[PDB]
């Protein structure tokens, strides 16, 4: 859900790549924006960056598409940060893995009274290096 | 593990 | 792209 100011400024920065103000971006404007970043791209990478993002087929980007894409990409964001939030509580004295000592506390803050063998197995799921011990990247895959 | 991902999608 | 988002994001 994008605020209007999000929307604002995401209008701005597509404004910037829409220096005739026609209302789309085409594969020029996007290389004329790129070069001036000091870069020089083909024509067939800027070809590819306009159709990661034309939901149209119709060979340019319209600014409604624009914020469409990132809407996206604050939504995997905003995700994210849910995530490694969750970790960071879970992870009680913030050594950077989760125990089973640490998960059983967790466990019962969520109303599930748990007993360590309960809490043991859920590390063994959870647990794809081996070290006994849940990790950031073990809890995200898990979450997935 | 159910349960975290069922609390951390409520939040 | 996610260039330009994280550019907006800060
Ligand atoms: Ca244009
Ligand atoms: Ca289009
Ligand atoms: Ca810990
Ligand atoms: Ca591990």
């Amino acid at each position: 859900q994008l605020t209007e100011e999000q929307i604002a400024e995401f209008k701005e920065a597509f404004s910037l790549f829409d220096k005739d103000g026609d209302g789309t971006i085409t594969t020029k404007e996007l290389g004329t924006v790129m070069r001036s970043l000091g870069q020089n791209p083909t024509e067939a990478e800027l070809q590819d960056m306009i159709n990661e993002v034309d939901a149209d087929g119709n060979g340019t980007i319209d600014f409604p598409e624009f914020l469409t894409m990132m809407a996206r990409k604050m939504k995997d964001t905003d995700s994210e940060e849910e995530i490694r939030e969750a970790f960071r509580v879970f992870d009680k004295d913030g050594n950077g893995y989760i125990s089973a000592a640490e998960l059983r506390h967790v466990m019962t803050n969520l109303g599930e009274k748990l007993t360590d063998e309960e809490v043991d197995e859920m590390i063994r799921e959870a647990d794809i290096d081996g070290d006994g011990q849940v990790n950031y990247e073990e809890f995200v895959q898990m979450m997935t | 593990w159910s349960k975290v991902f069922q609390k951390v999608a409520a939040e």
